[PDB]
RNA sequence: UUCAAAUGAGAACUUUGAAGACUGAAGUGGGGAAAGGUUCCACGUCAACAGCAGUUGGACGUGGGUUAGUCGAUCCUAAGA
RNA sequence: GUGAACAGCCUCUAGUUGAUAGAAUAAUGUAGAUAAGGGAAGUCGGCAAAAUAGAUCCGUAACUUCGGGAUAAGGAUUGGC
């Protein structure tokens, strides 16, 4: 175990070309959190409580917008040359329909 | 996607080089709609980018 | 330069206001031989010579 | 000179998470705490006491906070809860022991 | 088979073997003849100033001085000290020529080892006196 | 058909004589060619994870055995001309010597 | 130089991440003078050009951008005109 | 950091990772090396390479415009603790 904790932790490091990033902003997930708890042997009783407070927490309640611009797009013809509303367009402007 | 210009402006943002900012692989679309410092700021105070530490050069054996 | 003199940036001004492609209603006027900016200058391919 | 020093860590997340032991901790820093070069030396020195949800060590001899941290993650890293847990501090010389940010499953 | 080693100890540029500076300090007559020797104009010093244990002739006495003052003339020193390793050592290593081998070690350890220790010391001090 | 087994690789004698720049990048091929040799899959994706234990000691110090993980899985996608392809994995152990081929279990 | 993902009709060459290297402060870094004149930056976007390629570009199309009592010119005289 | 040192070599900040690619490893090339014994017998000619090289100490001829020649030549040495 211990040498493989030793090619494990050398697969892991490249402290000679740039240093390993901040666990302190990085975030994770409870999947890998409970399978490593469960190797170490503890009980997950109190961490999947917080995890079933966090799940219920995070909801998904739909709105308005949700029902009506969910599928759709566009609402506005996309321009020639990606134009704001007000922009002028020197090779357009002369030429007022689409077929020509 | 091309997210060029968000990495350059969260360089400048953050205050290091272009080789010291960390853009988030999974949060693409968002990182993507930030053309602004601003946003670029949110997204810093967020996590979606992050800054680097410097590589160590020790001085033990000197 | 970046030190410039007005009489400089006044033909560069010129310059920049001439650099464009044809609008696309000149092509359907009656009679229209113009087809294309003959004249459109570029920064890497023909220098102003001041 | 030997003004006594205290410094307090707060366990009571990880405790209750259960995924500590703060007399085990406590049983580390007595053991490997060093006094002038050697373990096993803390001779009216370091104090190291627990109650379950605060640990404190009083010294009055060559100890700081950065010491501390420096065996909490020596301990952590033992047990295998470095990857998962830190040592903050809240105050002057008063600390606790964090999750890092854990995303939930969905 | 590298150039350095190729030309250090390239078979024309051979140095006495240590074996015979063994005999050639064991006895004391042969001490005699190699610190006095003719005056030979092809030898750098006129043949004088020889160091026996190292083989070497010097250009001068002081030359010879700083060299009995070095690391390089203590590491032959080091080297002769010891059995002068001929075929025999090799052979009963093998298992051949056992009681040869055994009696020769005996000899060393009884008689020719101790003269050799005296007449290094004699011709130590020898050197410390005159130089 | 899925199927997930651990081998082992000798790339000592598969980068016998190889240009020194070309070491690692002659490994990272030489798996995909053994892949592609024990599954049938003409689709080969490695780990990221086994790039770096390829290249961990520079562009000319690829060890001489390692030890792999290899599933032959099912593409989901319908734009594939492939069913199937192999994913490998490094194993990370002790030693890369005296291990033969298993087969690992899927739960 | 390599790996995965993304984008895409199409990716050795685009983007992000994962790695391996290099310039090694007399720099492959950070600014200016002469010269250039928009090449800067964003959006759109690949016919031609980038001696392979191209979804990329100092390319093509449409715009945005240079704010001074104190920095310069301007004033002084130099060899000279 | 090494070192006398803006040398060479390695690294931090910052910046690049650009220059058509893949596979094979015949001859002849281009660039770089090693070689038993001999040691210029080679050649118009030692061309080219090799050999020397830092520092400390010992020592240093002719000739001379007395200033030089001179690092003349020739020797001893060098790590680590
Ligand atoms: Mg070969
Ligand atoms: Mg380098
Ligand atoms: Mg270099
Ligand atoms: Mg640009
Ligand atoms: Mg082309
Ligand atoms: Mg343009
Ligand atoms: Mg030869
Ligand atoms: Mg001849
Ligand atoms: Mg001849
Ligand atoms: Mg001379
Ligand atoms: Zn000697």
């Amino acid at each position: 175990r211990q040498k493989t904790m030793i090619a494990e932790a050398r697969n892991r490091k490249s402290l000679k070309n740039k240093a390993i990033m901040p666990r302190s902003k990085l975030t994770k997930s409870f999947g890998k959190m409970e399978e490593h708890m469960s190797t170490l042997g503890h009980d997950m009783s109190a961490l999947q409580d917080k995890q079933n407070r966090a799940a219920r927490k995070n909801r998904y309640v739909e709105r308005g917008s949700d029902v009506v611009f969910g599928d759709q797009d566009a609402l506005t013809a996309s321009t020639e040359n990606g134009v704001k509303l007000r922009q002028t367009d020197r090779l357009l402007d002369g030429v007022a329909d689409g077929s020509m | 996607a091309n997210l060029r210009t968000q990495k350059r402006l969260a360089a400048s943002v953050v205050g290091v080089g272009k080789r010291k900012v960390w853009l988030d692989p999974n949060e693409t679309s968002e990182i993507a709609q930030a053309n602004s410092r601003n946003a670029i700021r949110k997204l810093v105070k967020n996590g979606t980018i992050v800054k680097k530490a410097v590589t160590v050069h020790s001085k033990s054996r000197t | 330069a970046a030190q410039k003199s007005f009489r400089i940036k006044q033909k560069m001004a010129k310059a920049k206001k001439q650099n464009r492609p044809l609008p696309q209603w000149i092509r359907l006027r009656t009679n229209n031989t113009i087809r294309y900016n003959a004249k459109r200058r570029n920064w890497r391919r023909t220098k102003m010579n001041i | 000179q030997k003004i006594a020093k205290t410094f307090t860590v707060d366990v009571s997340s990880p405790t209750e998470n259960g995924v500590f032991d703060p007399a085990s901790y406590a049983k580390y820093l007595i053991d490997h705490i060093k006094v002038e070069g050697a373990v096993g030396n803390l001779g009216n020195a370091v104090t190291v006491t627990e109650d379950g949800t605060v640990v404190t060590v009083v010294s009055t001899a060559k100890f700081s906070g950065k010491y501390l941290k420096y065996l909490t993650k020596k301990y952590l890293k033992k047990n295998q809860l470095r990857d998962w847990i830190r040592f903050v501090s809240t105050k002057t010389n008063e600390y606790r022991l964090a999750f890092y940010q854990v995303t939930p499953e969905e | 088979m590298g150039r350095y080693s190729v030309k250090r100890y390239k078979t024309k540029r051979r140095t006495r073997d240590l074996d015979l500076i063994y005999n050639d300090l064991s006895t004391k007559e042969s001490v005699q003849k190699l610190l006095n020797q003719p005056l030979d104009e092809t030898k750098p010093g006129l043949g004088q100033h020889y160091c026996i244990h190292c083989a070497k002739y010097m250009e001068t006495a002081i030359a010879l001085k700083t060299h009995l003052k070095g690391k390089v003339h203590k590491r032959r020193v080091k080297e002769l000290r010891g059995v002068p390793y001929t075929q025999e050592v090799s052979d009963a290593a093998a298992g051949y020529n056992l009681n040869k081998f055994l009696n020769r070690v005996q000899e060393i350890t009884q008689s020719v080892g101790p003269e050799k220790e005296s007449n290094e010391a004699l011709l130590k001090e020898h050197l410390d006196s005159t130089l | 058909d899925v199927v997930t087994r651990e081998y082992t690789i000798n790339l000592h004698k598969r980068l016998h004589g190889v240009s020194f720049k070309k070491r690692a990048p002659r490994a990272v091929k030489e798996i995909k060619k053994f892949a592609k040799l024990h599954m049938g899959t003409d689709d080969v994706r490695l780990a990221p994870e086994l790039n770096q234990a390829i290249w961990k000691r520079g562009v000319k110090g690829v060890e001489y055995r390692l030890r792999l993980r290899i599933s032959r899985k099912r593409n989901e996608e319908e734009d594939a001309k492939n069913p199937l392809f192999s994913y490998v994995e490094p194993v990370l152990v002790a030693s890369a010597k005296g291990l033969q081929t298993v087969v690992v279990e899927e739960d």
